[PDB]
């Protein structure tokens, strides 16, 4: 009746926290809003904050992305740091100002 | 270029890749007083983040005009700032940063979504036993074997749910 996987999606969110996608959503991981079907209870809670993740870095390790950058998903965005998520690239705290000064 | 070594004890309001003269304070410490000042000319830079953090942001640079405040779910076409020409392309918190002279969105939905069995209730009431019908009456008929086998036993079932008086919500 409501055309859902009939034993697999049905068991996936009807016991376990598994989100279910009932109305709404436009948002996407690749493919636009899934009408009927289902996301996991990570891809949910995560579509809130896709890549946002703090990754902190040793002192005297500079870095390898000038402030706001696009990253990719594995890209070192230091040389002590391998992120895990595609997205844009932020600092945080200065430490050093390396620039030209006539 | 001299780095000037700033202790993280101290605030400093310039973007990456930004423009100062020898009049133009850089690291402007929360503390006054022996706070650097604008060595000669030229462009800054911002080396040894303690943290660099991606976020499903996008970026949308600026020179003047700030409309979109902070925290407000922009759809994508509404503008942001820069009179007309800066506009989202997804929805989501909208983080106005001055500093960098940039306003961001982080790409995300109020999307709807429950588990358990209530989940599945309310999915229940939403479904409209009437279109369904028709719907499939037409998805029995013009499609193949493929779909025929889907909708034979699929339109049964809603249909024994309307001459019956129990709404599927009662299950």
């Amino acid at each position: 009746l409501l055309d859902l996987s009939a034993t697999e999606l049905e068991q996936v969110l009807y016991f376990s926290k598994y989100i279910v996608l009932d109305p709404k959503g436009a948002i996407l991981n690749g493919v636009p809003v899934e009408k009927r079907q289902l996301l996991t209870d990570e891809e949910y809670r995560e579509l809130r904050y896709g890549k946002q993740e703090t990754y902190p870095l040793p002192p005297g390790v500079d870095a390898l992305v000038k402030d706001g950058e696009e990253v990719v998903k594995g890209q070192e965005l230091a040389p002590g740091v391998v992120s895990r998520l595609d997205g844009v690239a932020l600092y945080r705290f200065p430490r050093r100002v390396r620039v030209e000064y006539v | 270029p001299k780095d000037y070594r700033v202790q993280p004890h101290m605030n400093v309001v310039v973007p990456e890749g930004a423009r100062v003269e020898a009049g133009d304070k850089i690291v402007a410490a929360i503390d006054p007083e022996e706070e650097v000042i604008a060595e000669a000319e030229g462009v800054v830079h911002l080396h040894e983040p303690a943290s660099i953090l991606v976020v499903k942001a996008r970026v949308y640079p600026f020179e003047d005009d700030v409309e979109v405040s902070t925290g407000d779910r922009v759809a994508p076409g509404d503008v942001l700032a820069d009179g007309g020409k800066v506009k989202s392309d997804v929805y989501g918190r909208v983080e106005v940063d001055l500093v960098r002279n940039v306003v961001r969105v982080v790409e995300s939905y109020d999307i709807d979504a429950r588990m358990g069995a209530e989940a599945i209730q309310q999915l229940l009431k939403e479904l409209d036993l009437e279109a369904l019908e028709k719907e499939l009456l037409e998805e029995m008929k013009h499609p193949s074997r493929a779909r025929r086998a889907k909708a034979r036993k699929r339109l049964e079932v809603v249909r024994a749910f309307l001459d019956s008086g129990n709404r599927p919500e009662w299950m």
